[PDB]
């Protein structure tokens, strides 16, 4: 059974980051080194390694994925701070996994502007590690309550990035691929291509 | 105080996408995600 890594690559439409969509693989064989070598603009692993993954088993695999700006992608990695790594899609200081990215201009960006991917502004307090806030609340940034209604000093939360193809490269969208590699007390389903 | 200037800060985000300037909006949403996290 191949593992439908595909599926979660090639998709046609990508998650917001703020409410980043989260697939888990299990139960199959995947090839690694078919991923290590699309043209991919991040691919940095953290508790493993690309060619050590071809001779491992794990429970289960999760795959995170959501699109960024390519400023943003140096933020999805442990110990980071910032609007992403706050507010959006955070990961924990000791992550088992590979954090993959690639820039999507070409699918992502429209004349006139790509308003479908959106991110979180504003926010109490930051992230736990993989938690997701999909909440449209207004934020109470002032001292009065802003029952509902944005206003002075009271800010939905979500902007959109509004992608456009002649943005710089820097503020283009890039789709990100977030590998976490699961071990429980449990049988090893998910097999690297070389597994023994 | 921060509240005005916050608020001015806001409106020329939202004023710069609303008039085809969407990298310099996303830039402005920067100085807002810095600016909020200062006590």
């Amino acid at each position: 059974n191949l593992c439908p890594f595909d599926e979660v690559f090639n998709a046609t439409r990508f998650a917001s980051v703020y409410a980043w969509n989260r697939k888990r693989i299990s139960n199959c064989v995947a090839d690694y080194s078919v991923l290590y070598n699309a043209p991919f603009s991040a691919f940095k692993c953290y508790g493993v390694s690309p060619t050590k993954l071809n001779d491992l088993c794990f429970t289960n695999v999760y795959a995170d994925s959501f699109v960024i700006r390519g400023n943003e992608v140096s933020q999805i990695a442990p110990g980071q701070t910032g609007n992403i790594a706050d507010y959006n899609y955070k990961l924990p200081d000791d992550f088992t996994g590979c954090v993959i990215a690639w820039n999507s201009n070409k699918l992502d960006s429209k004349v006139g502007g790509n308003y479908n991917y959106l991110y979180r502004l504003f926010r109490k307090s930051n992230l736990k590690p993989f938690e997701r806030d999909i909440s449209t609340e207004i934020y109470q940034a002032g001292n009065k309550p802003c029952n509902g209604v944005a206003g002075f000093n009271c800010y939905f939360p979500l902007r959109s990035y509004g992608f456009r193809p002649t943005y710089g490269v820097g503020h283009q969208p890039y789709r990100v691929v977030v590998l976490s590699f699961e071990l429980l007390h449990a049988p090893a389903t998910v097999c690297g291509s070389n597994s023994e | 105080d921060k509240l005005w200037i916050l608020q001015k800060i806001y409106e020329i985000m939202v004023r710069l996408d609303e008039e085809g300037h969407g990298e310099a909006s996303l830039m402005v949403s920067d100085l807002i995600y810095e600016f909020m996290k200062r006590d």
